[PDB]
């Protein structure tokens, strides 16, 4: 029984500049098993429409999957990643870093 | 042309807490995802996730999905024949992952073939490179290499990666010549950041690059670095393309000194980069 | 193309 926690990258599709349209990514990966749940917040708020891509796995059988949804940067708004799995007691929150 | 390959990544999961199985597969050309399977869909097919592949007529779609489905199936039933072997509880959720596929190499011959699973995350049973034999992680897994070997499974598997595996790929990287068949290099820049009164952050980025394959790597006076770098899985953008970054504490007064040497298929030429 | 799987583990 392998059980490996996801790493979690969250940033923006392109460079982020407040007031343009863009995407917001939650990457997660290196994860086993594959069961898990995944939100992306604004001000802490589940966002509804976000879409992610089909279940795969690396060379070294472990998981990874893309959620992303359409958002407007502004210098007030702060985003975040929910990611939960079996690995993990509690939640993990991880804050979008602009610059990051 | 050159590195390329077709590939299909399966995923196995029983579900005791629900009475079930699931099956779910996706394949690949390169970092290109064009189909999926999922048998919690209602109505499961193999679905196109390309444009490219869409071009493809009803027969393509409906053999597809007759023989995933049949595969679901042989999958559903691996799991429960997994569980005997390795006398499991009914109670757990295990998973059985199976991933194979073709590579061709720089001259578009085939280079390798690869056909293997995973059980719980671990190794179980892959098919060796000769496409001759197959290797075994435990006592169960013999179990299954011995059933295999004796039907001469190898010979089946090399056909289809020799031929069909090949032939379709040479299909799909012609279909999606237009993306697939063109590199996008990196656009690239390096920021500095104060990291403490002692060091200072260097970061070296990449972004908008395709295929996914990438060197960045940090120099002082030609010695790499690699030691105290910190790198960051390569990670998608959403449309196709890449992002990585690699990062390096220096001394304050030193920046100069430190160049980011970026390589990938895209450029004519390693970029040498260096915190302007 | 996908494989269809003729043997079971």
């Amino acid at each position: 029984m392998i059980q490996r926690t996801p790493k979690i990258q969250v940033y923006s599709r392109h460079p982020a500049e407040n007031g343009k349209s863009n995407f917001l990514n939650c990457y997660v990966s290196g994860f086993h098993p594959s069961d898990i749940e995944v939100d992306l917040l604004k001000n802490g708020e589940r966002i509804e429409k976000v879409e992610h891509s089909d279940l795969s796995f690396s060379k070294d059988w472990s998981f990874y999957l893309l959620y992303y949804t359409e958002f407007t940067p502004t210098e007030k708004d702060e985003y975040a990643c929910r990611v939960n799995h079996v690995t993990l007691s509690q939640p993990k929150i991880v804050k979008w870093d602009r610059d990051m | 042309m050159g590195p390329h390959s077709l590939s299909y990544f399966s995923t196995a999961v029983s579900r005791p807490d629900r009475g079930d199985s699931r099956f779910i597969a996706v394949g690949y050309v390169d970092d290109t995802q064009f189909v999926r399977f999922d048998s919690d869909a209602p109505n499961p097919r193999m679905e196109p996730r390309a444009p490219w592949i869409q071009q493809e007529g009803q027969e393509y779609w409906d053999r597809n999905t007759r023989n995933v489905m049949g595969s679901a199936q042989i999958n559903r039933v691996n799991l429960k024949t997994l569980r005997g072997y390795y006398n499991q509880s009914e109670a757990g959720s295990h998973t059985l992952q199976w991933m194979y596929g073709c590579y061709l190499g720089p001259d578009g011959l085939l280079l390798r073939g690869y056909d293997q699973f995973a059980y719980d995350g671990a190794d179980y049973l892959a098919l060796n490179e000769d496409l001759r034999s197959w290797t075994a992680a435990d006592m169960a897994a013999q179990i299954s290499k011995r059933k295999w070997e004796a039907a001469d499974a190898a010979e089946h598997w090399r056909s289809y990666l020799q031929g069909t595996c090949v032939e379709s790929l040479r299909r799909y990287l012609q279909m999606g010549k237009d993306t697939l068949q063109r590199a996008e290099p990196p656009k690239t820049h390096v920021t500095r950041h104060p990291s403490s009164d002692l060091g200072v952050t260097l970061r070296c980025w990449a972004l908008g690059f395709h295929p996914k394959e990438i060197s960045l790597t940090w120099q002082r006076e030609g010695q790499d670095q690699s030691q105290d770098m910190e790198l960051v899985e390569t990670r998608p953008s959403g449309d196709g393309t890449f992002q990585k970054w690699a990062a390096l504490v220096v001394p304050p007064g030193e920046e100069q000194s430190y160049t980011c040497h970026v390589q990938h298929e895209g450029l004519q030429e390693p970029l040498t980069l260096r915190w302007d | 193309d996908f494989e269809r799987e003729g043997y079971s583990l």
